[PDB]
């Protein structure tokens, strides 16, 4: 709020870069005074000995040169019993960020308005209120911070022992410091990096303001190690991927094509202690299926430290800076014997552009972190399930029907209906000649003998060897009785006088008997089955309480049959039209059943709500 | 209670009808046989409602079917029973009855 | 034969009626010359008393008259102690046929053909040969003559007792009393009488052949009673109507509309005597039941004579006279209880204009008169079942087939298959949008209380009260039990839960329960029943052995509805739905089977001859 | 034989039930009689093949259903008799059941 009037007020002399040049030039200037007036009351105090105040900036005119001088005589008198130890942080960013305003009447406006400002827990909310502004009017400046709702609760969800040391690969704006102590405030030994001079400026100012110690706040490059150490908790905000000039500069992180957000997970993987857990935001885009080369990261991440939770973020939670769709890890190192936790959350309207990510859409992750079977938008997914499929994919999503495409299937059941029916009715009609030259018995043509019972041995479901009963093909016993592939007919059920041809080896059931023809040379055996099947031979049977087929009453039929290449010629039109009838009337049941279905579940889609 | 009648009892009515049967009718060839075991099944086989029951309920049988082709496929399990006690009639016979033709014909050896 | 050369011989004087002329000219001489043949051996002998031979014809040139003269002279010296006694007879012939020949010539040849014809077993068959040919050659001399193999199987089967005297109202040829004499060769008091001259001297001259009284033969009208009494036997092949100069003439014969066949017929009746047999040929078209004035004819002889077997000749029998269908009746007066037989004859190509009608045909009913049933070409028939009915008809018939007109209709069948399906396929898809007002629960909107158990008091198949059981309609129980025509569900059946509408106040038994809503402000019952339909309530029973609906967990159920307005509009569209569902499946279940008899049926057709 | 069980042991059965169900739950109104039978007819209804014939050979049954709506339309014999038999039990548990009730509340009555 005040510190908006100082961004007013640096206009006309950098005027180029209102978006983050001023952020800098004020943070600069904020650095300055909060030194200068923490080192009144350190050692100054009133008389005894005096300090100069404030005229460092309009020394002899302006000379930002000859401030940084009488800073340091400052800090000599202070130096006799953070910041005045580690001074080398504070000279460093003095050294890296370099003042720009070159107006006097600029430069007196901003001066006399930072003196106004009280540090006495007031500076602190009004600085964050700047840092969430920058961004939204910036966009690009999103790419050092990260939204305080989104560290808000991932702290709360981490709950860092008093007995810890937080670590940030990235310490940014240090907005996990904040978060962290805010989080314990009813030490954490903190350390922190960072790459960029403007994010250590913003990143250690903010951590001071804070009343945070900025001792493990650094400015390097995480990805190069040099030398380093775990530590009990690490949590970021990793940044996204390139190789602008960091192409060959990474030659010992082989594998990857230069992904932050994949480097980093390997850099937090071996930056994180044995006990410890740990959380990193990443895009989705580097924990699909498809990233051959990240399949190497997921899969000695998913087998080491246990990720047993990742939430989903909508697209996009990352501000004006990105639209891309992230999530956040949870790996805590120790065992990975647990099956994965997934959040899905959700939101009342897409964000990013205005109205953003709140810490109200967080409230149900916080409850149900550690409670795994919650309702709607949240689910657990099994380990070795992902790890044994071809490719680790890590997009999760929730495992969580009458329409008018029915009758459009239906429409096409009606088109096949006609369309077999028609070729059916034709074929019908075709009245081919014929003239039997034969009068015969089934006496003098053919052997009529059945088989003996069975003792229920053997009943396979399957096998290459059949055995006929009295009706239908029951059995798959693997001993012949009629090596012949003949005919067979049932004799003693209620469907008996049936005609199964068998075109292979078979036994017989003492429930049917066997037709084998005493001469091929007259009659062609699929016409003589379909002779039989039209004799009805169920009239011939006898009986009371069951019906019964004799051999003797099975001699004495007569059946005329024709010509054996007339016999090939009806039996290939007998058979066509029976495999049609059967086909047709299938398919007439399967159509009945299922217009019923259609019409009640339609009945049912306007009388039910749910 | 109310029938006194087994399956045991069906049994020996229809066994002692084949041993009558076979001895009349000579019935050297041994598909006569089927013939000859369906008339004194089918004629031993009850058709009173309690008949039935109480066969059904006595030992010897079940109501599961040793070939599902012979099943009549009815809704009435009256004649599902009738049919039932049949076929196992007609398999208990089968065992006893070749050996019962075989040391009848003692007039071809001895 | 030999008088086929005497026709042959009379030319040239006649010269115009060759057909029968020449015939009546040859049985007028061929008379003459049997009583002068007779004659001479009567009393003439030789030299007692000696007597001029064929001298009469020739007397004086030709003078016929001069014959008749001398012919009584020859009689006068026989009576000194048939044809004799009767003279007059005989004598009234001369009168009644005149002679034509006017040719000395052609009278000179005839005469001495005719003194060497021997009459002793010869002349007889050589004149139905004649009798024969000339009825072929001229048609209309069939008038007066039957067929012989008729008459001669009429005869046999009517078996004239020895002591009988056989009567025929149009004797014609005499050929039923010739067929009569040889039955039972190895006396029967003959009758006969005529109309026409013609028929008359030929029926005299044939008698006389075969050696048979003319005695009761004689020349009268039969219609005409004057004083009669009935005969033992009555067999005659009556004529066909016609009053060209009689339309006036028989007056008391009133009723008839001139048909001889009918008046004959009932000439016939009051000529048979109490116990006589007998056997009228008759044509078809005066048996018919449209006969109106004839079906007090047929009802009086149906009544009164036994009337017990008719036999169907082919047309046309009777000969070139005319191609109408002819039948014999056989009524043999006593009493009519007894069914009446039938006999259909077939020859093996149709007659009378080139080979007629055989004695061969009738051989099979002469052995089947007497044996009721017969197979393939006779029957029974009942009396009491034709005179029931509206017409007396005695035109019977016998009493005692996959085409492709099945198909024809199938073809219907299927165009009625597709003409309500896509009638029900778009009527589907109408979607008529709908809000619901209220959301209640069935506690608060109805009362559900199921009604006691009935002891199977009443089951009447049909009544104007109904009563509901488990699952339909069972029972027509005379007392209600719910007024209210409301809604009922059933409880403890399988298929309970089936909502089933009452349109009308019935009984409910313990097997259901009645639905009965409190405010009708807020429900439409047809709606709420198929809503309730829509839930599947079988889903809300629980128990074992059976399926059983609690009257509480009912009460729990939540039903959506929308305004009074929308629910009959979307009532009207669901049940109309519903009903084209339920009659769609039932026609396809129709079509399904037809589809499958049809095949097979076709498929045994061209297997199976018979 | 094979199972002493017969009907009116079932029905015992199936009427102590009701005597226990009617007094623990007072169900004062008859249409809870409606659920009360039916727990008691249904838990005393065999389920074993055994138990099932036996009871339907015993006296007190037959095959013949007072409703046909109840008729199970399967071809299973097994589910149609223990169908059958539960039909029996509710139709005579209901001439009874409604005078144990009668007599049962002797508390607002002497
Ligand atoms: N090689 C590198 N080493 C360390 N940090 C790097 C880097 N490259 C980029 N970064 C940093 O990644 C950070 C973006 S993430 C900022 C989020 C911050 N941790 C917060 O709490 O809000 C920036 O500081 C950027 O400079
Ligand atoms: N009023 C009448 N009275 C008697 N006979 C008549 C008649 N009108 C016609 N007819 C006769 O009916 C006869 C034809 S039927 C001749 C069949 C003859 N009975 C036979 O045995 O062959 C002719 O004699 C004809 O003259």
């Amino acid at each position: 709020n005040k510190l908006m009037n100082i961004i007013e007020l640096i206009r006309k002399d950098t005027g180029i870069n209102n978006a983050i040049d001023a952020v800098e030039q004020l943070a600069l200037l904020l650095l300055v005074r909060y030194t200068h007036e923490v080192a009144s009351n350190e050692i100054s105090k009133e008389n005894h000995i005096d300090s100069f105040k404030n005229l460092f900036f309009d020394l002899n005119v302006i000379d930002f040169y000859t401030l940084r001088d009488k800073l340091n005589h400052i800090v000599v008198n202070c130096r006799f019993s953070f910041s005045r130890n580690n001074w080398e942080k504070i000279e460093n960013i003095l050294d890296q960020i370099p003042f720009r305003i070159r107006s006097t009447k600029i430069l007196d406006l901003v001066i006399h308005r930072l003196e106004e400002l009280d540090l006495s827990e007031g500076i602190e909310i009004d600085f964050d209120h700047l840092l969430l502004n920058m961004v939204k009017d910036s966009g690009s400046s999103g790419a050092y911070y990260s939204p305080r709702p989104l560290i808000k609760a991932m702290v709360r969800v981490l709950n860092p022992k008093p007995l810890a040391t937080v670590y940030d690969p990235a310490m940014g704006t240090g907005g996990v410091f904040v978060e962290a102590k805010k989080h314990a405030k009813g030490g954490l030994s903190f350390i922190g990096n960072d790459l960029s001079p403007f994010a250590h400026l913003i990143g250690a100012l903010n951590l001071l303001l804070n009343d945070i110690d900025i001792s493990g706040v650094s400015i390097s490059d995480s990805l190069l190690d040099r030398d380093c150490q775990q530590y009990d908790f690490v949590i970021s905000g990793v940044p996204f991927g390139k190789v602008n000039e960091l192409t060959k500069y990474e030659y010992y992180y082989h594998g990857y094509s230069g992904s932050l957000e994949a480097m980093f997970l390997k850099h937090t993987m071996d930056k994180l202690a044995k006990g410890g857990r740990a959380a990193i935001v990443i895009p989705d885009g580097i924990l699909f299926g498809n990233a051959s080369h990240l399949d190497e990261l997921k899969r000695q991440l998913l087998t080491q430290f246990n990720l047993h939770a990742v939430l989903s973020l909508p697209k996009g939670t990352l501000a004006p800076y990105s639209g891309v769709k992230v999530s956040v890890l949870f790996f805590d190192n120790t065992v990975s014997e647990k099956d994965i936790w997934f959040y899905e959350l959700r939101t009342n309207k897409p964000l990013s552009k205005v109205n953003s990510i709140t810490d109200s859409d967080f409230e149900d992750f916080t409850s149900l972190y550690e409670r795994r079977e919650v309702s709607e938008n949240s689910c657990l997914i099994s380990k070795e399930s992902l790890l044994q499929d071809k490719t680790l994919n890590l997009s999760f999503s929730l495992p969580k029907f009458d329409k008018q495409e029915m009758i459009a299937s239906l429409k096409s059941e009606q088109l096949s209906l006609v369309t077999s029916i028609e070729n059916h009715f034709d074929y019908m009609s075709l009245n081919l000649e014929c003239k039997y030259i034969h009068q015969v018995k089934l006496k003098d043509i053919c052997k009529l003998r059945s088989g003996d019972k069975l003792n229920k041995s053997e009943v396979m479901d399957s096998g290459e060897f059949p055995v006929y009963g009295g009706n239908g093909v029951i059995g798959f016993n693997v001993e012949p009785n009629r090596h012949g592939d003949s005919i067979v007919i049932g004799k003693v059920g209620a469907h008996c006088g049936n005609i199964h041809f068998s075109t292979q080896p078979y036994w017989l059931t003492s429930n049917a008997m066997s037709l084998e023809l005493l001469d091929t040379t007259k009659v062609y055996l699929p016409y003589l089955a379909h002779v039989l099947k039209s004799l009805e031979l169920n009239n011939l049977a006898t009986g009371t309480a069951q019906k019964f087929i004799s051999i003797n009453k099975l001699y004495e039929v007569e059946v005329s049959l024709p010509s054996l290449e007339k016999q090939r010629e009806m039996s290939e039109w007998f058979t066509s039209i029976e495999e049609s009838k059967s086909k047709i009337q299938s398919l007439l049941a399967d159509f009945s059943r299922n217009l019923g279905t259609i019409s009640t579940e339609s009945i049912t889609e306007k009388a039910l709500k749910g | 209670a109310m029938s006194n009648m087994t399956y045991n009892n069906v049994f020996d009515h229809a066994y002692e009808m084949l041993k009558e049967n076979i001895r009349y009718d000579d019935i050297r060839d041994t598909d006569d046989l089927h013939d000859a075991i369906h008339m004194a099944a089918d004629n031993a086989v009850p058709h009173y409602y309690a008949d039935i029951f109480s066969v059904m309920a006595s030992e010897g049988i079940d109501l599961e079917f040793e070939d599902s082709g012979l099943m009549p496929d009815t809704k009435d399990v009256i004649r599902i029973l009738q049919a039932r006690i049949y076929e196992q009639l007609t398999i208990d016979l089968w065992e006893d009855a070749e050996d019962l033709l075989n040391e009848y014909l003692e007039e071809v050896e001895e």
